[PDB]
């Protein structure tokens, strides 16, 4: 997979 | 580069035809769609090159996003309301023949396709 990343910052 | 141009959004010759369930699918839940919180990565084409994407749109054979079907419906693109419903259910489906189950994006995904289904289900007569 190329994952599109996060879209929050788990904290 | 990795991205094509956008779908088109004018149907050609196609005459004028306005109907409730057009107005309601335009005012009411993409309206409501694209005011959610997780509607940002669906506001406009899968932008591969900034994502990094070298195969998305090798994968996706139709790329669909939000802010075509609303143009398509400002346009009068659409003959009816399930024409207008399967771009919506295209967008979903590539999210989740793409992603990896599991990703943010596909919970994103979910979370506005649980939403349109309950949009959906008022749809005009």
């Amino acid at each position: 997979h190329f994952p599109k990343g996060i879209k929050q910052i788990k904290y | 580069s990795m991205n094509p141009p956008p779908p088109e959004t004018s149907n050609p010759n196609k005459p004028k035809r306005q109907t409730n369930q057009l107005q309601y699918l335009l005012r009411v839940v993409l309206k409501t769609l694209w005011k959610h919180q997780f509607a940002w990565p669906f506001q406009q084409p899968v932008d591969a090159v900034k994502l990094n994407l070298p195969d998305y749109y090798k994968i996706i054979k139709t790329p669909m996003d939000m802010g075509t079907i609303k143009k398509r419906l400002e346009n009068n693109y659409y003959w009816n309301a399930q024409e207008c419903i399967q771009d919506f259910n295209t967008m979903f489906t590539n999210c989740y023949i793409y992603n990896k189950p599991g990703d943010d994006i596909v919970l994103m995904a979910e979370a506005l396709e649980k939403l349109f289904l309950q949009k959906i289900n008022e749809l005009p007569t």
